[PDB]
């Protein structure tokens, strides 16, 4: 209800600086006490004539250090970033005038790279950020949760460079505006009650397994109350996106035929990012992206000389040549009705193996006679690791007896 | 009205210089529809020289074949060999998304 | 009137800024008729390229066929056996919304 | 269009091997059951039934 005249806004932000660590320092950790970044506006902040009122703050440094560190000093970086801004708070409440003096944060962001970007490692640092001034809000008094960019778990809120986004456009900072300044004028503190996609959490692990056959799978570990996940499937080298989507399992799978459309043949390394959705609301968490290459046993020895033969009584033995001293083979056999239905999976120690007539006509349902067409898939196989070399497939008909 | 006719003019010059030149005012490569046919004109200028290479070949190969059926027992070259032959089946099926 | 053909004038701009660019003022990906005649050539680059394959490898495949109707016994290539066949043929029941 | 013609190659040094090396084992694609789903979409697709 104010005068637009009657508020003053200005400008005392210093180019990456931190409370902790930065290029200029805010907060002295070796003695409490204002940095040299500090230091060069408390000068003029006495001599403005008015205390100040209201302090916000949007970002700091720290979420762009930590990226490189390792995760063990994290921890480290949040208790010196908690005790900075109390000891920083306490500084200027008395320093500067004003007995009720608070201190506003704005939501943490995270970092991209390229076109249809996956969500780099600050996507993993800025949620113990997040999940750090969240309580600085609603179990402390001086501190306050102004409000977060919109679009914040979108890359598009970002969009100020065609490669590493970091900052925001220019909607962006008006759009952040409003809601922070609906937040200052009505004193509500966002804390209380924080969005759909902060409860959202990325996957603990994420890593791809290439099977017998030359596709990949790709693996990671269920949330309790999460249903969907979203993923993000793109070019290796060029970065282009290939395909995304909505998953109701916590697997993906990469086949051979889509592998061939994106290149000239199948590929080893792999650029994938997956995220969990929630299907009552549409929103979308932190997401983990996995580089490199996938998990492969390449260096194992493939099966050769693979016959398949039909005997006079009705049994079919399978028959292979391969490495002895590594005689662990893995057999997977398929139906012929439907192509994906499984009829058994086993580890076996021999170079042939013999399916009797009994059980095939247990699994088809058949009376006499058994199959005559058999899908059958061996692939050398270790049992210390649980890889899977790229076996020889033998496909359907038997050889007549 | 005049300030708009400004950009048009600017963008009308880009396409003019789209000939005769492969770099726009400011110096980027241009990308458009023109460049777009540029490269149809570089593929379709290598399948030229390539259709007159097979072709060629054909002759070569006829005079094998004839005289492989009448003078069985005759070695086949050795890029007729069956190892040979396997890499180009696999390329096949890898390059049409067959597999 | 004149405040119509405003819009005229940005409009025809774009069309202009379609050829050597790829992107509008605004900077987004040009998608209209234009780009969707880009891809059309993009198919058309690949398909050009993947033609000359084909019917190179008409002539090892034909080298081939000659041998076993002659030399039989001859070992067919790996390529060439029931299981890799089985690939190729489920992959076309699928692309051709067969089954 | 670039599949099929693809194709026809590798079904063709496979017809060759089975008119002279006959008892050959014809692939599971080829197999009756196989191609009775093509024929009923082709009649279902071209208004033939």
């Amino acid at each position: 209800g104010l005068r637009p005249i009657q508020v003053m806004p200005v400008n005392v932000a210093a180019d990456s600086a931190g409370m902790t660590v930065g290029t200029h320092k805010w907060w002295n950790t070796s003695s409490n006490s204002p940095g040299d970044a500090l230091l060069a506006i408390n000068d003029m902040v006495k001599g403005l004539g008015v205390k100040p009122d209201y302090f916000i703050e949007a970002n700091p440094w720290e979420t762009m250090y930590m990226k490189d560190v390792n995760s063990s000093t994290w921890p480290a970086l949040m208790t010196a970033f908690e005790s900075s801004n109390k000891a920083m708070l306490a500084w200027m409440r008395t320093n500067w005038g004003n007995p009720n003096l608070e201190i506003w944060f704005q939501g943490a962001t995270t970092v991209w790279f390229g076109v249809a970007p996956p969500n780099d490692l600050n996507s993993e640092a800025t949620v113990t950020v997040r999940d750090k001034q969240i309580q600085m809000a609603t179990a402390n008094i001086g501190f306050k949760l102004g409000s977060f960019v919109p679009g914040s778990n979108l890359y598009t809120a970002y969009r100020n460079v065609e490669s590493s986004w970091i900052y925001y456009t220019v909607e962006a900072f008006h759009a952040t505006a409003i809601e922070l300044g609906e937040a200052l004028a009505l004193n509500i503190n966002r804390a209380t009650n924080p969005p759909d996609w902060s409860y959202l959490r990325p996957p603990a692990n994420l890593q791809g397994r290439k099977l017998a056959t030359r596709d990949i799978k790709m693996t990671w570990d269920n949330r309790a109350g999460i249903t969907h996940w979203k993923y993000a499937n793109r070019h290796v080298t060029t970065g282009a996106e290939i395909s995304s989507g909505i998953l109701t399992s916590p697997e993906y799978v990469f086949t051979l035929n889509d592998q061939q459309n994106a290149y000239n043949g199948d590929t080893l390394n792999m650029s994938f990012s997956v995220s969990e959705y929630a299907a009552d609301s549409g929103a979308v968490g932190a997401s983990s992206s996995f580089v490199g290459v996938v998990q492969n046993g390449s260096y194992m020895q493939t099966p050769t000389q693979l016959k398949a033969a039909k005997q006079l009584n009705g049994d079919i033995i399978f028959t292979w040549v391969g490495r002895p001293s590594w005689q662990h083979f893995w057999v997977v056999n398929t139906s012929v009705n439907d192509s994906k239905t499984v009829i058994f999976s086993k580890e076996w120690s021999s170079e042939s193996l013999t399916w009797t007539v009994a059980e095939q006509n247990e699994f088809y349902g058949l009376e006499e006679g058994g199959a005559t067409h058999v899908i059958f898939m061996v692939s050398e196989y270790d049992p210390s690791n649980g890889l899977v070399s790229i076996g020889a497939q033998v496909t359907g008909q038997a050889e007549q007896p | 009205l005049t300030t708009e006719q400004i950009n048009m003019t600017k963008e009308q010059k880009e396409a003019q210089r789209a000939q005769t030149s492969d770099t726009r005012t400011d110096g980027t490569r241009v990308a458009g529809s023109v460049g777009k046919q540029k490269e149809l004109y570089d593929q379709q200028i290598t399948s030229y020289k390539r259709d007159a290479e097979v072709k060629a070949a054909k002759l070569f190969t006829d005079a094998w074949v004839t005289q492989k059926t009448i003078d069985e027992g005759l070695s086949p070259p050795n890029g007729f060999t069956n190892s040979s032959l396997d890499s180009i089946l696999t390329a096949l099926k890898n390059n049409n998304a067959l597999g």
